[PDB]
């Protein structure tokens, strides 16, 4: 199922440009759970821009409770999966952070390939993810 | 780089052995699969040359080129590692292939338990996967702390499959791009 | 003598690495992109390790539906036959004119 | 020596337009426009007629 | 020299302040300092072109001639108040720069081989 | 030596050939080479339209703009810069990146390769 | 998984100068064509000569290298062996199945210098005969100077020596598709497109004289030159012209020298290509049964 889900807001970004050939680092908030994301994405193949609504999920897979792993490397069409969003990513988890000062400052390090993503927030929600573990980034724009 | 000639003209002297002790002893400590510690230095001795430097660099740097799946399977022949999993499955509504990522390109030379860590990159290496990279070069060539000695401190075996590697991939790689000097760049304007 | 020949590798089951000799990239680049069309061929590609000889490596790594000698008759009919249609509609059109 | 028979690139045959070439620049025509009469649209068969010497005329005296 | 009324003498050319071998090659001063007199009188002097005329009077050693040479596609003007076309040695190529698979690593060139067997660089 | 069928191509039909390598470039720092070729080229491609306009002098203390070789090849269908998209000989597919092109003058030296062979 | 159709549309067609189409197809199929046709077609060239008596200013070495790249005509190309196929004949003469003979004889008596022309070249076969204008220039010769000597052609690919290939520029280009977007049109003023229409090198964007619309005229000569989309990316209107290649539809412009028809260079090529590719599944049969 979907182990965490959100609904963020654009706020700034870095480059703040357009057909930069670079990655931007759009960062969002969210206004109902307390969130921060920092997610990479470039805006030439999927356009973003200052202020707009979007949801994400977190899924440890996409077998639709059919299959507790991901499997191969190129997965076909089996058994009508996980396709209802539109940008789709996949990434190790490789930090697990704190800090102090505030009691919203865990921070949740990923990796999708060679991007990054910061999940600064309180530990409550975050406390269902692991170290070294298999996730994926469900995204789509409404 | 350890005859630090290049290829406008300059020569090589050749000596054949003929005995068996001049023959024995030329692959046991003259041979290049034993000097691969440069002792006036305490470092790496081959170390990457002009063109697989800049291909490294540029699959590192670029990160907004999308390879499929038809292009991607060529180049892990000349990797003697197998084919990472997809980072991205679906990067666009138009598109339908899952692409890979330049970076995830770049773990084909890296062996299954490789831990490297550079700070002033911050590009971490865990379990043969580099993750991170922010504005860095200094971590590929002759410099204090590179892939190349902890790959020779790693296993020291393999290292000269892993240069050849790094750079019958990473050309094929160039060739697909193009890297040529136009009047726009002498102009930076 | 033995212009093709066979090795099946061991490490990987069913994956198998064709090698012909005296060819150029004008059949290593039209086969992959032909195996590349299939849908039970999940790994198709050319190299040239040393251009002074003259010998394609060309490596196909298959699902358990079919094994990896059964996909290369069908890659190669599939261009024997596709050059007959484009014949057949060249030898029209020229008389055409 | 001669003009070449063949284009050192490109591979179309220039050894016959040579004669046709000085008989259309003994006018009043400039060397980018005698060219264009014989039927030449890359720059590749133009640098042949365009830059040649004729060293046969001065190897025939003697 | 049409601004000011102050001049007393002018030069006749600017190109003609250097050498034979230096003022007809072209962009001279964009060039290194170090870079036209590594071909002034280092690449010139020991590059096949043009020969003499008469091969059957002269008869000395390593005497090279090339079989198609061809003059450059500019015309300088150290070169037309000359009125020779005999300074020029080599032929034209449509180069190109690209990484081509290695093979032109540390200033080195990969050339055509269905060029070579059509006349050029042929000597 | 590669063949020619192996470089890569372009859309009207030349071929390079002869490949150098851009490293060299701004180690021996040599610009005006890529002048010369953008000059040359200007004034060997034909103009679709004016043939009396364009300079083709090179005079090396006289030497003409970058911004009057950039307009007169700008008038006959090829880029202001001098490069031009090229394909792929191998493969066959385009390239991400556009490559230089120009007919320089190229001299060949007299140190062969069979009269240093001992 | 099974095999294509490709479709074909003929615009021009004449000697030496075949265009076509070539839709319903991936970039592997005229590239491993174009790659044949240029290198791989046999044809015949002059191959060995045996000179005389040779008096004229050229050297005897320099005559052997052009009279073999003259363009010979070939109508028996694909018929007739090789030299090493045919272990007959033993060589040196008219075998009449691996190679052909040639006579040039001339002399120049008369006062004015004449020069020898490829149309001067006798063969004892008067199907293998030098294409012809005026025609190739050999030598010039002075008034006693003589030239006599016999060349053999034979039938060869041009994958070994540059004077057996029949196609001097044989291309294809991607055929683009382009759009403009008509809702950020009426952004820019008159001034701006008429801006925007003189930065294009080819002529690829017109204009419509009784509406001042940007019109797409003859969009198959825009030949990729970047300088259109870069020109509205540094101005007011960002992404107003997308241009994107077609994975089909290519056109080909091939040239036939003169040597071969232009109709028979392609019809040769893939009459080449099903028997490149039947050697292999051949030879790789008894290891699947
Ligand atoms: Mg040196
Ligand atoms: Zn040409
Ligand atoms: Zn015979």
């Amino acid at each position: 199922i979907i182990m965490f889900e959100d609904i963020f807001v654009v706020d700034k970004l870095d480059p703040d440009g357009k057909k930069f050939d670079k990655v931007t680092r759009v960062e969002a908030r969210s206004h109902n759970l307390e969130m921060f994301m920092h997610l990479d994405v470039n805006t030439e193949v999927y356009p973003l821009a200052v202020g707009d609504k979007f949801t994400l999920a977190m899924a440890p897979t996409l077998n639709l409770d059919g299959t507790p792993d991901t499997g191969y490397f190129t997965p076909g069409a089996k058994k009508t999966l996980a396709d209802k969003y539109e940008y789709i990513m996949h990434g190790k988890l490789y930090k697990i952070s704190e800090r102090d000062g505030k009691t919203p400052k865990a921070e949740l390090y990923v990796s999708f390939g060679g991007l990054l993503m910061l999940l600064q927030g309180d530990p409550a929600h975050i406390s269902h993810f692991e170290l070294d573990q298999r996730l994926f980034l469900l995204m789509r724009k409404l | 780089l350890p005859f630090r000639g290049d290829f406008d003209g300059d020569c090589l002297h050749g000596y054949v052995p003929q005995s068996i002790q001049a023959k024995v002893e030329l692959d046991e400590l003259v041979a290049l699969d034993k000097q691969l510690i440069n002792r006036q230095n305490g470092r790496n001795l081959l170390s990457l040359g002009q063109d697989s430097l800049t291909a490294a660099y540029l699959v590192n740097v670029e990160k907004n080129c999308y390879l499929n799946r038809a292009q991607m399977q060529q180049l892990q022949m000349y990797c003697p590692f197998q084919l990472p999993p997809p980072a991205i499955i679906k990067a666009s509504p138009s598109s339908t292939e899952p692409q890979w990522t330049g970076m995830q390109l770049f773990g084909m030379l890296f062996p299954p338990g490789f831990d490297y860590t550079y700070p002033l990159n911050n590009v971490v290496v865990s379990n043969g996967e580099l993750l991170s990279f922010s504005e860095g070069s200094a971590w590929l060539r002759d410099g204090e702390g590179n892939f190349i000695e902890r790959l020779l401190k790693h296993d020291k075996g393999k290292v000269l499959d892993i240069i050849y590697s790094a750079q019958e991939m990473l050309s094929q790689w160039l060739l697909m791009r193009g890297l040529s000097v136009s009047l726009a760049d002498l102009y930076l304007s | 003598t033995k212009k093709v020949s066979y090795d099946r590798d061991t490490k990987i089951i069913n994956a198998a690495s064709f090698t012909v000799e005296r060819e150029d990239h004008t059949i290593g680049n039209i086969v992959r992109m032909q195996l590349h069309r299939d849908e039970n061929v999940l790994f198709a590609g050319y190299q040239l390790p040393h251009p002074l000889k003259y010998k394609i490596i060309v490596r196909i790594h298959t699902t358990s539906q079919s094994s990896p000698m059964q996909a290369y008759n069908q890659a190669i009919n599939d261009l024997d036959k596709e050059l007959d249609y484009l014949k057949n509609q060249f030898e029209a059109e020229v008389a055409k004119f | 020596m001669i003009i070449p028979v063949r284009c050192f690139t490109c591979g179309k045959v220039i050894g016959n337009k040579w004669d046709q070439y000085l008989d259309l620049l003994q006018l009043d025509y400039t060397e980018g426009d005698a060219l264009d009469a014989l039927q030449l649209v890359r720059y590749c068969c133009r640098r042949m007629l365009m830059t040649h010497v004729d060293l046969i005329e001065k190897l025939l005296n003697y | 020299l049409k601004e000011p009324k102050i001049y007393t003498h002018c030069e006749l050319d600017l190109s003609f302040l250097l050498g034979v071998s230096c003022a007809v090659v072209p962009f001279a001063n964009h060039d290194h300092g170090r870079r036209v007199l590594y071909q002034s009188q280092k690449h010139c002097q020991q590059a096949i072109g043009f020969s003499s005329t008469n091969p059957n009077i002269r008869c000395d050693t390593l005497s090279q001639q090339l079989f198609y040479p061809q003059k450059p596609l500019f015309k300088t003007l150290a070169s037309e108040c000359l009125k020779k076309e005999v300074l020029f040695n080599g032929q034209n190529a449509i180069v190109a720069v690209n990484v081509h698979l290695g093979y032109n690593q540390e200033d080195s060139i990969v050339m055509n081989k269905a060029s070579l067997e059509r006349g050029m660089f042929r000597s | 030596l590669e063949e020619q069928q192996n470089f890569p191509f372009t859309i009207q039909g030349i071929v390079p050939d002869i490949v150098i390598n851009p490293h060299a470039f701004p180690s021996r720092q040599t610009p005006g080479q890529l002048l010369e070729a953008a000059l040359s080229k200007g004034i060997a491609c034909p103009i679709q339209k004016a043939y009396t306009k364009l300079t083709r002098h090179a005079t090396p203390f006289s030497t003409p703009g970058v911004t009057e070789i950039t307009e007169q090849l700008h008038r006959a269908g090829f880029s202001r810069w001098g490069n031009e998209r090229v394909y792929n000989g191998r493969s066959g597919e385009m390239m991400r990146s556009m490559i230089f092109m120009g007919p320089t003058f190229y001299q060949r030296l007299v140190h062969m390769s069979e009269d240093k062979v001992k | 998984t099974y095999q294509r159709f490709p479709k074909i549309k003929i615009r021009e067609l004449k000697d030496d100068y075949a265009k076509f189409e070539l839709r319903e197809t991936d970039v592997s199929m005229a590239n491993a064509l174009r790659r044949v046709m240029i290198s791989e077609v046999p044809t015949v060239a002059i191959d060995l000569v045996e000179i005389e008596v040779n008096s004229s200013v050229l050297n005897d070495e320099f005559i052997a290298h052009r009279l073999g790249l003259i363009p010979l005509t070939s109508e028996r190309a694909m018929s007739m062996r090789f030299s090493r196929d045919c272990d007959a004949c033993d060589g040196d003469g008219q075998c009449e199945f691996c190679s052909v003979e040639f006579r040039l004889s001339s002399k120049c008596v008369t006062d004015q210098t004449l020069d020898v022309t490829s149309r001067d070249l006798y063969s004892a076969d008067p199907t293998v005969t030098p294409v012809d204008h005026k025609g190739i220039i050999i030598v010039k010769l002075r008034r006693g100077q003589e030239l006599k000597l016999r060349a053999i052609a034979r039938k060869g690919i041009g994958k070994d020596h540059a004077k057996w290939s029949p196609a001097a520029t044989v291309t294809f280009m991607y055929e683009p598709d382009i759009i403009i977007n008509e809702d950020m049109m009426d952004t820019l003023s008159d001034e701006e497109k008429i801006d925007l229409i003189e930065s294009s090198p080819t002529k690829v964007f017109g204009m419509d004289p009784v509406t001042r619309q940007v019109v797409v005229v003859d969009p198959e000569a825009y030949t990729y030159d970047e300088e259109v989309i870069k020109k509205a990316e540094a101005m007011g209107k960002p992404g107003l012209i997308e241009i994107s290649p077609k994975d089909d539809s290519f056109i080909f412009t091939v040239e036939s020298t003169g040597a071969v028809k232009a109709s028979q260079l392609v019809l040769n090529a893939i009459d080449l290509l099903k028997q490149k590719l039947d050697a292999v599944r051949l030879s790789d049969d008894t290891v699947e049964a």
